[PDB]
C-alpha cells in the first residue's frame, strides 16, 4: 500500500545489497555512486593522476534496475560551500562528476544534503547541471525538521543548548530550503526529502512545510520506540505526522542500523504499512477527487462556450 | 598463507605492536566490491605482499580506522556502522571475529582504545560518539555532542575517562566521563586529526583541513605551523623521550617536525594520499607510512 | 548515457563486420612467418563501453596474430566501464586512455586505428575532424577502420512528416528553427521521389594538403511523378576495410542491422514538382573553430530559402 | 570596426599613461651603462590601429633606450592599417604580426608585453585567457603592462535603469534574458547604495600552478538608507607598471579619461532594502573551452535567482 525505500551508506556488493533490501519489502534503495570515503583530487599532482577505475561498473545492474530501484547520494566529503578554496574547487568538480554519473546511469532521483545555512555554490553547481544536457532525474534535498545543532545533547560544559523560545530560529531549516530553491529559480526537478528527528519541533515549524514539494520522508531507526511485544513503534506525535504525510503521498525512506536487533528489518516497514491501513478511509469527495490533486484546469464558461 | 588471495588497493592504516609486527588495514574504495581486510607482517619489509604474511582476513565492509588492542586484539571502525573486534589466535596465524556490533547509523570513521584496555571510544558520520566495553561487548554511553560528522577521536594516554574529539562542526571537544556534562569545547578551519603528547598529559596537537599543524596546551595561547598544502590526515609522535611528530596529509607528503614544529624531514615518496604512520619500536629512527598508492614505505628519520 | 551505449551494443551485425574488417587487415599487415614476431598496435578511438575492443580481441584470436590495444575515450562515465572491464577481463594488453583523441599525446604510433564515430548522415558526428586530429599518431603506412564513408540524399514527399516537423516549434526561439535542423526518424509514411545520390565523401587517412572538411555538393534528382517535396532523406555507406562495408542506403542496406535510422533534412515550405521536372538540391558542410553544420537549398524546380545559414538553428559542437 | 578604434584613440590620457608606464619600465630594466648595448624586445599584444606602438616609440625616445617592437593583432582589418603605417612611418623596427597571441609561435621571447584588452569590468574581454596563452613567450624575468587589474561592484537603485533593461526584451529568446547580461552605460539617474568593493583580481604574469581564471566572490554591502536595489554598477582599476594606474572607480577615477563607461549587472526582480540591512551579492567567473561568463545572485536581505546559469543568456566568446 505504501511506497518505501531503504537508505544505506555502505554497499559492499550492489547485487547482494538489493536482494536483501527487496526481500524486506522495500521498493527502492538510496545508495552511493562512488564510495563515500573515496576522496578524489582534481587539481594538485600527483593525486589527481590517481589510476584505476573511479567507481563500480554500470553493468553490475540492468538499465531498468538503475532507472527504477536506485536513488543516488552525493558523497559526504563533497562540500561546495567550504571556506577553503581548494576544497571548494575540488567539491565542485566532484559534485559534477557524481551528478553526471547519476545521469549516465539514468537514476530516477539523487539525494543532496541541506545541512547548513549557506548552500549558494551548491545551488550554483546543481543549477548548472540541470541546464546541461537533458534529463528527467529528480533531485531530493535532504533537509532536517530540526537542524543538527538544535537537537544535540546538552552535554558540553561551556556551551549550553539554547533554552530560549526562538520562533524564527526554530524554522531555520525551512529557510535553508527556501533560499536554495529560490537561487535555483523553483526548478521542478528539485524537491524535498524531509528528515524526521527524535524530538519533533513546535507545530508552527512543521506547518512551515505545508505547500512545499515533499517527495520523501526520511525516518531514522533511532526515532522508533519499543512496545511490550518488543517490536518498533512510533509515538502519538510521530503517528499524527505520518498520517499527515500519507495524505501527501510521499515515499518513506528508512535510514540507520537495526536497533531492534531481535526482530527483522521488515518490521519497521510493516509498521508503516500498519499505519497506512489504519487511516480514515476516503469519503465520496476524496474518492472521486483522487487523481485531480493540484491539477490546474480552465474555469468553465457555459455562456461563451457550449458545454 | 591461510588468508585472502589478494588485498585491497587503498591502504588505510599501519600500526606496530610491542615486538615490532606490522598491522595493516586496507579497503577497496573502487571496483565491483567495496570490502576491507586485516593483515599481519612479522616481517615489516615483506609488506604489502600477500604471499608472505603471518595472518590475514577478509572483513564484510571497508576498514575506515583501526588500532592495536595490546598484542592479540584488533578493533575496527567499519563502514557498515559496526565496530568490529578481532583477536589473533594463540599461534597468531588466523584472525577470528570476537564481536561486531552494528550500533552506529553511519560509517564509523574513527576509533581509539582508552587507558584501561577494556574500553574504547568510536566516532561516526552520524555525529555520535559511543563508549564501549570490550569485555561485555556493549555500548556504555552514547553522546550526540557535535553537530556534524565526527572526524577524529583520541583517547588520553594515561587517563581512562579522558579523550579528545573533533568534528566538521569546527569543534574540538575535550571529554571527561566523570563530569555530568562530560564535553568541554576548546577555543577557523575544521580540525581533521588529533594527537595527545606522550610525555605530557595536558598537551595535544591537532591538524586542520587547511594543512596547519597546531600545538595546544589544555590550561592555555597556541603555536602552529603551515606544514602541508592540504588537509592533515593524521599525527603520530615518535617513541623518543624528546618526541618527534610525524605529519601525513592529502598532499601526498610526510613531514617529521621537532618540538617547536620546525621541519626536520620531508618525504614525497607516496603518489596518493598518505593515510597512516607508525614508528618502529625496535628502531626509533624508522617510520613506516602507508597510502592509497599501495606503497608501504620505510623512512630513515635523521635523529 | 549508459542505456545509449547499451542499445548500440545490441547490434551484433555491426560488430561482426568490424571484427571481420580487423581480422582481414591483420592478415594483410602481418605475414605467416612474422606471426609471433610482429605485435600490431591497435587504437580504438572512441571506445565507449568497449564493444570494438572485444571485437579486436576476437579478430586477433580468429586470425591468430598478436595485438597491443589502446582504448581512447573522452566520456569519463564510459571510462569507468572500460577500467572495470580492463581490470577484471582484459588486463595490461588493453591500455585504457581517458582523453580526447585530438588532444592525446600518444606514446606510440598505431598500425591500425578503429573508430565508430559515424551517425545517420556519416559525418554528422564530426568523424572527419576527430580522425584528422588523431591522424598524427598513425604510422606512415597505417590503416584506418573505417577507411571511407559516403553520405547519400534522396527527395521525399511526406505531408505527415512535414506536419510533424511543423509541430516542433518551441518557445523562445526562431518560429521556423525546426525546419532548419535534421532529424533521426524511421521513415514510414513517405514517398521517395528519386533514387539516392552521393552527397559527401571522406577518406582516412586524409593525405590532401590543407585538409579541408568543408564541402559544397549540387545534386539533380529526376522526378517521374507529380508530388510535393517536403524534405530530403539522408543515408550513408562506409567502407570499413576492403569489401567489408556497412550501409543504411535502402538499395544496399546491410541486412539485419538496426543501429542507424535515416536522417531527414526538412524544408520550410513544400515545393510542387511536375512529372519530368528535376529537383535540384544544394548541400554545404560548413565549419569554424567551434562548430560544424549543414546548410541546404532547393534551386529547381523553384528556389527555396537557404536553410540554417551560419548554423543559426543547428550546429554540431566541436 | 574602424570607427570603434578611432574613438579609443581619441583618449590621450590613457595612452600618455601607457607611455609613462613603458618609459619607467625601460629605465628599470636597462641601466645607463647598457643604454646602447641592450635592445629591449617589446610586444604589443592586440595592437589595433597602433596607438600603443606609437606610445612605445615615444616612451623609448623620452627614455633614450633601444627597443624592438612586435605588433600582434588578430583582426585582419586592423592589420591593414598597421602595415600601411609600418611601411610609411615605422619601418623594420616594428614587426607586424597578423595572428592570435594564444596561437602565435614567437621567434623571440619578450622583455615586455603590452596589452589593452581591458573592458569596463576589467576581465570582461577575457584579458586573463589571452595573456595566459601569450605568457610562454615572455622572458622568465619579463614584465606585463598591465601587470594587474581589479574589478569593483556597488549596489545601485534606479527605477529608470531597471525599466530600461526591461524594455530590451526581444522576440525568439528567453523573456528575462535581458536581466541576465551586463550593459555598458553612463549611469546618470541612479543612486549608489554602498561604496564599491573589489570583486575579481588578476596578475600578469601568472605564476600560480594550474592557472585557473574561474572565480567566486562574496561581497557584503552595508546600506544606511531605505531603497530598492535594481542591479550592481561595475568598475575597474588597473596597475600598468608601478604607480602608473588607470581607474574608472568613482572615488579613484582617472581625471579626463573617457574611454571606459561603467558596466551594469541587473537583477530580474527589484529587492527592498531597509536602513541598517546588508546587501549580500555573490559573483562567479565561469568558463569552459569555448566560453567565459558571469553568474550572480543576491543572498541578503532576500535571495534572488542565480542570474545567467551556464551562460544561457550571456557568454563571452573565446
Ligand atoms: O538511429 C539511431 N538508432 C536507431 C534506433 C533503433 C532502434 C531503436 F529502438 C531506437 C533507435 C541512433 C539514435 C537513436 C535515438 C536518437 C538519436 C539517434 C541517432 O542519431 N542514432 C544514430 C547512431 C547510432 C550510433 N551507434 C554508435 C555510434 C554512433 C551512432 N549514431
Ligand atoms: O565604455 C566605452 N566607451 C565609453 C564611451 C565614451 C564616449 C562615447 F561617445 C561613447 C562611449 C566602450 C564602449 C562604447 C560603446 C559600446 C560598448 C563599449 C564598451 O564596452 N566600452 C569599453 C571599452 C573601451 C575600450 N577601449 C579599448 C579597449 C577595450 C575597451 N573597452
Ligand atoms: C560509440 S559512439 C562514439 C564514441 O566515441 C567517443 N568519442 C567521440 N569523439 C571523441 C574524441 N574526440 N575523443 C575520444 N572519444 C571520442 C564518444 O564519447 C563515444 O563513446
Ligand atoms: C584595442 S582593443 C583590443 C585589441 O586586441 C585585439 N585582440 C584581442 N584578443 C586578441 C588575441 N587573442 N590575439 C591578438 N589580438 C587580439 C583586438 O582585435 C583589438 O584590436
Amino acid at each position: 500500500r505504501v511506497s518505501s525505500g531503504r537508505d544505506l551508506n555502505c554497499v559492499p556488493e550492489i547485487a547482494d545489497t538489493l536482494g536483501a533490501v527487496a526481500k524486506q519489502g522495500f521498493d527502492f534503495l538510496c545508495m552511493p555512486v562512488f564510495h563515500p570515503r573515496f576522496k578524489r583530487e582534481f587539481i594538485q599532482e600527483p593525486a589527481k593522476n590517481r589510476p584505476g577505475p573511479q567507481t563500480r561498473s554500470d553493468l553490475l545492474l540492468s538499465g531498468r534496475d538503475w532507472n527504477t530501484l536506485i536513488v543516488g547520494k552525493l558523497s559526504p566529503w563533497i562540500r561546495p560551500d567550504s571556506k577553503v578554496e581548494k576544497i571548494r574547487r575540488n567539491s565542485e568538480a566532484a559534485m559534477l562528476q557524481e551528478l553526471n554519473f547519476g545521469a549516465y546511469l539514468g537514476l530516477p532521483a539523487f539525494l543532496l544534503p541541506l545541512n547548513q545555512e549557506d548552500n549558494t555554490n551548491l545551488a550554483r553547481v546543481l543549477t548548472n547541471h540541470i541546464h546541461t544536457g537533458h534529463h528527467s532525474s529528480m533531485f531530493w534535498m535532504r533537509v532536517p525538521l530540526v537542524a543538527p545543532e538544535d537537537l544535540r545533547d546538552d552535554i558540553i560544559e561551556n556551551a549550553p543548548t539554547t533554552h530560549t523560545e526562538e520562533y524564527s530560529g526554530e524554522e531555520k531549516t525551512w529557510m535553508w530550503w527556501h533560499n536554495f530553491r529560490t537561487l535555483c529559480d523553483y526548478s521542478k526537478r528539485i524537491a524535498v526529502a524531509l528528515e524526521i528527528g527524535a524530538d519533533l519541533p513546535s507545530n508552527h515549524v512543521i506547518d512551515r512545510w505545508l505547500g512545499e514539494p515533499i517527495k520523501a520522508a526520511i525516518l531514522p531507526t533511532s526515532i522508533f520506540l519499543t512496545n511490550k511485544k518488543g517490536f518498533p513503534v512510533l509515538s502519538k506525535m510521530h503517528q499524527r505526522l505520518i498520517f499527515r504525510l500519507l495524505k501527501l503521498e510521499v515515499q518513506f525512506i528508512i535510514t540507520g542500523t537495526n536497533h531492534h536487533s531481535e526482530k527483522e528489518f521488515c518490521s519497521y516497514l510493516q509498521y508503516l504499512e500498519y499505519l497506512s491501513q489504519n487511516r480514515p478511509p476516503p469519503n465520496a469527495y476524496e474518492l472521486f477527487a483522487k487523481g485531480y490533486e493540484d491539477y490546474l484546469q480552465s474555469p468553465l464558461q457555459p455562456l461563451m462556450d457550449n458545454l | 598463507p591461510n588468508a585472502p588471495a589478494c588485498m585491497e588497493r587503498q591502504l588505510e592504516a599501519a600500526r606496530y605492536r610491542s615486538d615490532g609486527a606490522l598491522l595493516l588495514g586496507a579497503s577497496s574504495l573502487s571496483g565491483r566490491c567495496w570490502a576491507g581486510s586485516l593483515w599481519l607482517f612479522k616481517d615489516p619489509c615483506a609488506a604489502p605482499n600477500e604471499g608472505f604474511c603471518s595472518a590475514g582476513v577478509q572483513t564484510e565492509a571497508g576498514v575506515a580506522d583501526l588500532t592495536w588492542v595490546g598484542e592479540r586484539g584488533i578493533l575496527v571502525a567499519s563502514d557498515s556502522g559496526a565496530v568490529e573486534l578481532w583477536e589473533l589466535d594463540e599461534n597468531e596465524t588466523l584472525i577470528v571475529s570476537k564481536f561486531c556490533k552494528y550500533e552506529h547509523d553511519d560509517i564509523v570513521s574513527t576509533v581509539s582504545v582508552l587507558s584501561s584496555g577494556t574500553q574504547a571510544v568510536s566516532g561516526s558520520k552520524d555525529i555520535c560518539i559511543k563508549v564501549w566495553d570490550l569485555a561485555q561487548q556493549v555500548v556504555l554511553s552514547s553522546y550526540r555532542a557535535h553537530a556534524a560528522q565526527v572526524t577524529c577521536v583520541a583517547a588520553s594516554p594515561h587517563k581512562d575517562s579522558v579523550f579528545l574529539s573533533c568534528s566538521e562542526d569546527n569543534r574540538i571537544l575535550l571529554w571527561d566521563t566523570r563530569c555530568p556534562k562530560p564535553a568541554s569545547q576548546i577555543g577557523g578551519y575544521l580540525p581533521t586529526s588529533l594527537a595527545w603528547h606522550p610525555q605530557q598529559s595536558e598537551v595535544f596537537v591537532f591538524g586542520d583541513e587547511n594543512g596547519t599543524v597546531s600545538l595546544v596546551d589544555t590550561k592555555s595561547c597556541v603555536l602552529s605551523s603551515a606544514v602541508h598544502s592540504q588537509c592533515v590526515t593524521g599525527l603520530v609522535f615518535s617513541p623518543h623521550s624528546v618526541p618527534f611528530l610525524a605529519s601525513l596529509s592529502e598532499d601526498c607528503s610526510l613531514a617529521v617536525l621537532d618540538s617547536s614544529l620546525s621541519e626536520l624531514f620531508r618525504s614525497q615518496a607516496h603518489r596518493d594520499f598518505v593515510r597512516d604512520a607508525t614508528w618502529s619500536p625496535l628502531n626509533h629512527s624508522l617510520l613506516t607510512t602507508v597510502g592509497w598508492d599501495h606503497q608501504v614505505v620505510h623512512h630513515v628519520v635523521p635523529t | 548515457e549508459s542505456q545509449t551505449y547499451e542499445v548500440f551494443e545490441k547490434d551484433p551485425i555491426k560488430y561482426s563486420q568490424y571484427q571481420q574488417a580487423i581480422y582481414k587487415c591483420l592478415l594483410d599487415r602481418v605475414p605467416e612467418e612474422e606471426k609471433d614476431t610482429n605485435v600490431q598496435v591497435l587504437m580504438v578511438l572512441g571506445a565507449g563501453r568497449g564493444p570494438l575492443v572485444n571485437a579486436s580481441l576476437r579478430a586477433a584470436k580468429q586470425a591468430d596474430r598478436r595485438i597491443k590495444l589502446y582504448a581512447v575515450e573522452k566520456n569519463p562515465n564510459a571510462v569507468v566501464t572500460l577500467e572495470n572491464w580492463q581490470f577484471e577481463e582484459w588486463g595490461s594488453q588493453v591500455t585504457v586512455v581517458s582523453s580526447d583523441m585530438r588532444e592525446w599525446v600518444a606514446p606510440e604510433k598505431a598500425d591500425i586505428i578503429v573508430s565508430e564515430l559515424l551517425g545517420s548522415f556519416a559525418d554528422n558526428e564530426l568523424s572527419p575532424e576527430c580522425l584528422d586530429g588523431a591522424q598524427h599518431f598513425l604510422k606512415d603506412d597505417g590503416v584506418s577502420i573505417p577507411g571511407e564513408y559516403t553520405s547519400f540524399l534522396a527527395p521525399i514527399s511526406s505531408s505527415k512528416l512535414y506536419n510533424e516537423v511543423r509541430a516542433c516549434r518551441e518557445k523562445d526561439r526562431d518560429p521556423e528553427a525546426q525546419f532548419e535542423m535534421p532529424y533521426v526518424v524511421r521513415l514510414h509514411n513517405f514517398h521517395q521521389l528519386s533514387a539516392p545520390q552521393p552527397c559527401f565523401t571522406f577518406s582516412h587517412p586524409n593525405r590532401d594538403p590543407m585538409i579541408d572538411n568543408n564541402r559544397y555538393c549540387t545534386l539533380e534528382f529526376p522526378v517521374e511523378v507529380n508530388t510535393v517535396l517536403h524534405g530530403f532523406a539522408g543515408y550513408f555507406e562506409t567502407v570499413l576495410y576492403q569489401d567489408i562495408t556497412l550501409s543504411i542506403r535502402p538499395e544496399t542496406h546491410s541486412p539485419g542491422m538496426f543501429s542507424w535510422f535515416p536522417i531527414l533534412f526538412p524544408i520550410k515550405q513544400p515545393i510542387t514538382v511536375r512529372e519530368g521536372q528535376t529537383i535540384c538540391v544544394r548541400f554545404w558542410r560548413c565549419s569554424n573553430s567551434k562548430k560544424v553544420w549543414y546548410e541546404w537549398a532547393v534551386t529547381a524546380p523553384v528556389c527555396s530559402a537557404i536553410h540554417n545559414p551560419t548554423g543559426r538553428s543547428y550546429t554540431i559542437g566541436l
